[PDB]
RNA sequence: GAAAUUGUUGAAAGGGAAGGGCAUUUGAUCAGACA
RNA sequence: GGAAUACUGCCAGCUGGGACUGAGGACUGCGACGUAAGUCAAGGAUGCUGGCAUAAUGGUUAUAUGCCGCCCGUCUUGAAA
RNA sequence: GCCCUGAAAAUGGAUGGCGCUCAAGCGUGUUACCUAUACUCUACCGUCAGGGUUGAUAUGAUGCCCUGACGAGUAGGCAGGCGUGGAGGUCAGUGACGAAGCCUAGACCGUAAGGUCGGGUCGAACGGCCUCUAGUGCAGAUCUUGGUGGUAGUAGCAAAUA
RNA sequence: UUGGCGGAAAGGCCUUGGGUGCUUGCUGGCGAAUUGCAAUGUCAUUUUGCGUGGGGAUAAAUCAUUUGUAUACGACUUAGA
């Protein structure tokens, strides 16, 4: 027995991929997944997360 | 004549039979989960049947492997038999139940030429 | 060690002996108990007589032939104490009880064999001196055992025959001892002594 | 001579068990002449065979064997624990077994 | 098609084994095993026989002789874990055992050379056995456990 | 031409129910590799 | 007055017997022993040998033995009732 | 302090049973020993988390791989899957040289929902995969309709003269 | 083979004579292997069946009938070459 301090098997609660099935959007995700892994530049990390956002989380500019 | 593999381990060989399927004819042996409030099986009392659970899952290395070390692939004619030409050490051909007797002769001859193992070569043999 | 062990029940406490015998039977040893009428029970005679009468009043109300059966013989009294220490309702328990025989007196088949004792169950080695005890022979008679005098007469006849046997055996032993002593003091005897024999 | 025995006589007592649950994978063995855990250390690792008879002859014999080994002592009275390739059957509680002198450290 | 073909197939090539670090080193026998020590055989055809230990072979086996003239046990190999070492010993100085090795017992009736060298080795042993009384009779008999004998208390 | 239910034949068990779980003995029966 | 021993604790002191386990799969790391080359118990078992190649192991099934197992569903604080 | 008197209830009876008296009882002290789905180490399944890897010439970057931790559950929520009738596409799929259905203490795969094969019976249609759709999965409701048991060769077949 | 004793379930114990096998009490001479480095390595006693030949002995019960000291039916009690 373990006296747990937090909930077990909890998901992170953040999207790790687009919900869309757009083939061209997945190519952009693959491109910036590679860049974020091997450039250590904060810009690439921000862009990769932004590509996962839903429609209401990407309002028009 | 398959690839070397670690010894195949079956965690639970016994079939999981539905509770009281041996007590009433109307209750089939296909596994069903008890959902009653008082059920001793659901509450897991000592001396009762075991229930399926993910802990019994077999090793992924030896999963789906026949005792001969091959994976089973259903084959209907010569064309789909030839898809196993380069994979004779991992897959074995099984002839479908609804193939006529004469067509089975053709498939067995081609499999022998290609070195492909057949798991049911005695089906519909007019010996 | 022996294929059959014959225990002389004289001077043994019923419960202590029954516990020892029950374990031996479950371990696969055949046991024969003789002279069950000379068994002892701790406590005075009146106290143990009251205990049996408490057992007597227990019976199935609607049919007495179904209730507990009250056996009066000394051999059966010891059998009751023994059966309570065995899971007699199982096949394993039934098999163990088939390797046991209990007799009053020493019947002819076993009167010419060797008898042993169980020190853990002996009254003279267990009870504090001065404590009262009862003999199973007199307790059985007071509760309806009809064959006390018959056993006593047969036992007296057996002891006369056994005493005559011992007289011949004792005289033969003296002759053997004299020959061994004379055969000592020789070279072969000297070598045996150095090796402990 | 009249004796040809090279093993030590033993008895199969029961399985390892609690008050109400038993464990058939471990058997308790009583070895004659052994009454102390210190003495039972001599027999640790020794091979054990249970010999029984059958009506049907299979490999040119009507005598069958089940092989085992002594693993550890048990209690204060010289009993030992033994494991067998196939678990001994429960009907052999009280049956004789043979404890061989090999493998030997003498 | 009776079954849809899988998109992926496992590789048919076998992988090489990693380099193992397990170097073979010579066996050390228990101190009771000394050439010339009388041994008791516990298993095999000649179980219960009393033989003479001669040489330690390179396959972790012990070369023994009856001698054949005394008890009918010829030159054989035995496993060290299947024998009992006794306290009695016979001198081996004067016995030539260099020619006997692992290859001499290749498995591949009785050969003539096995008969001849059995007599050569036994002749030296028999002379040493005659030095002490009852040793020849002792090696002719067979060992057996009697009633009441406790092996954990007996000293050999 | 299914099941409940029934007859015949064959096998097995049965000292106030039957059926079940873990383990092994016995009987019957069976696949896999002989590279 | 001089020792011994008991008790408690420490050793990067030595050594015998028994049981369970062998996951991984080219190389890469950290160390040890060595003037050197190299070796090693250093990021997970190898070497040698025998019998059998079939119902022998094993699976299935029936039965026997040890221990264990109350009838499911439902309402309910609480059901074998 | 222990023991005894004070101490009377209805079927036969319960320190769990046997039984136990320098205890196998009561108070107390010291050790050895027995065994939980708990603890320690290892393997395997799954879940979650943190990471590595697009470079062609070989197939899944929802891929492969490295590291650590975790796993009870009614009411209830969510996720990944199994099976059924019908629909679009595809396998130039199976079949009177035997399709479907049914029987089979015969074999194989899956933790499971299930899937596959052999044998028997049988006679005309049917399946895999990618998708669409629903009158889509039963042990119960004094459930509906139909069929069949134990009871049981049993109750009984005795008013009105023969 | 001679004799005696034993009835609690005696079914056993003791004793007399001769024939015969062995004797490790002591001293000799031949034989063993290859089951290959272990594998119960098979040496006990339960029941029963079929064929050989050496002796031994040549019946009852039930149904049916009958009786009423009996009786729901079975059962019981009687008779019948
Ligand atoms: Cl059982
Ligand atoms: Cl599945
Ligand atoms: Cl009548
Ligand atoms: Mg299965
Ligand atoms: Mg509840
Ligand atoms: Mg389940
Ligand atoms: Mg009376
Ligand atoms: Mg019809
Ligand atoms: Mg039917
Ligand atoms: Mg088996
Ligand atoms: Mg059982
Ligand atoms: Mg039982
Ligand atoms: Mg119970
Ligand atoms: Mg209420
Ligand atoms: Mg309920
Ligand atoms: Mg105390
Ligand atoms: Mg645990
Ligand atoms: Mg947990
Ligand atoms: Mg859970
Ligand atoms: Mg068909
Ligand atoms: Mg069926
Ligand atoms: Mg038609
Ligand atoms: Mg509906
Ligand atoms: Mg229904
Ligand atoms: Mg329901
Ligand atoms: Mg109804
Ligand atoms: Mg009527
Ligand atoms: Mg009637
Ligand atoms: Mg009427
Ligand atoms: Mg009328």
């Amino acid at each position: 027995g373990i006296d747990h301090t937090s909930k077990q098997h909890k998901r992170s609660g953040h999207r790790t991929a687009p919900k869309s099935d757009n083939v061209y959007l997945k190519l952009l995700v693959k491109l910036y997944t590679f860049l974020a892994r091997r450039t250590d530049a904060p810009f690439n990390k921000v862009v990769l997360k932004a590509l996962f956002l839903s429609k209401i989380n990407r309002p028009p500019v | 004549a398959s690839l070397p593999h670690p010894k195949i381990v079956k965690k639970h060989t016994k079939k999981f039979k539905r509770h009281h399927s041996d007590r009433y004819h109307r209750v089939a042996e296909n596994w069903r989960k008890q959902k009653g409030i008082d059920s001793v099986v659901r509450r897991r009392f000592r001396g009762n049947i075991s229930q399926p659970k993910i802990g019994y899952g077999s090793n992924k290395k030896t999963k789906f492997l026949s005792p001969s070390g091959h994976k089973t692939f259903l084959v209907a004619n010569v064309k789909d038999l030839e898809t196993l030409t380069m994979h004779t050490k991992t897959y074995a051909a099984e002839i479908a139940h609804n193939i006529s007797a004469k067509n089975r002769v053709v498939i067995l001859a081609r499999a022998k030429a290609l070195g492909i193992k057949v798991t049911n070569p005695k089906g519909r043999l007019a010996l | 060690v022996e294929p059959v062990v014959v225990i002389d029940g004289k001077g043994h406490l019923v419960g202590r002996l029954a516990s020892v015998v029950a374990k031996q039977l479950l371990n696969g040893q055949k046991i024969v108990v003789v002279r069950a009428e000379e068994l002892n029970i701790s406590g005075e005679f009146f106290r143990n007589k009251l205990k049996y009468h408490d057992f007597l009043r227990k019976a199935t109300a609607f049919n007495k032939t179904r209730g507990p059966f009250h056996f009066r013989a000394p051999s059966r009294i010891f059998y009751k104490a023994l059966r309570g220490m065995v899971s007699h309702k199982t096949a394993r328990g039934k098999a163990a009880l088939e390797r046991l025989k209990v007799f009053e007196g020493i019947p002819p088949p076993y009167d010419k064999k060797k008898r042993v004792v169980v020190p853990q169950a002996l009254r003279v080695l267990r009870l504090k001196p001065g404590r009262k005890y009862t003999t199973l022979g007199k307790l059985s008679t007071s509760v309806g055992w009809k064959y006390e005098d018959v056993v006593a007469k047969l036992e007296a006849k057996r002891k006369v025959s056994s005493a005559e046997y011992y007289a011949k055996k004792r005289a033969f032993t003296k002759k053997v001892a004299s020959a061994n002593a004379t055969a000592a003091e020789s070279d072969v005897a000297k070598q045996l002594a150095a090796l402990g024999y | 001579a009249e004796s040809h025995r090279l093993y030590v006589k033993g008895k199969h007592l029961s399985y390892q068990r609690s008050k109400r649950v038993n464990n058939p994978n471990v058997s308790l063995i009583k070895i004659e002449g052994v009454a102390t855990p210190q003495d039972a250390q001599f027999y640790l690792g020794k091979r054990i065979a249970y010999v029984y008879r059958a009506s049907k002859e299979v490999r040119g014999s009507k005598i069958r064997v089940m092989w085992g080994k002594v693993t550890r002592t048990h209690g204060n009275s010289g009993v030992v624990r033994a494991t067998f390739r196939n678990n001994l059957p429960a009907k052999t509680f009280g049956a004789s077994v043979r404890i061989f002198l090999y493998p030997s450290n003498i | 098609s009776a079954q849809k073909a899988p998109k992926w197939y496992p590789s048919e090539d076998v992988a090489a084994l990693k380099k193992t670090r397990k170097a073979a080193r010579p066996q050390k026998l228990r101190a009771s095993l000394v050439p010339g020590t009388v041994l008791i055989l516990l298993a095999g055809r000649f179980r219960g026989k009393r033989v003479v230990y001669l040489k330690h072979l390179e396959d972790n086996t012990l070369l023994i002789s009856g001698p054949f003239k005394v008890n009918g046990v010829p030159l054989r190999r035995v496993n060290a874990r299947y024998v009992i070492a006794t306290s009695t010993k016979v001198s081996v100085e004067g016995v030539n055992v260099e020619k006997f090795n692992v290859e001499y017992f290749a498995k591949e009736e009785i050969k003539a050379e096995r008969v001849e060298d059995q007599k050569v080795v036994d002749k030296a042993l028999i002379a040493e056995i005659k030095k002490t009384p009852l040793l020849k009779q002792y090696l002719s008999a067979s060992f057996s456990l009697k009633n009441g004998d406790k092996p954990h208390m007996l000293k050999f």
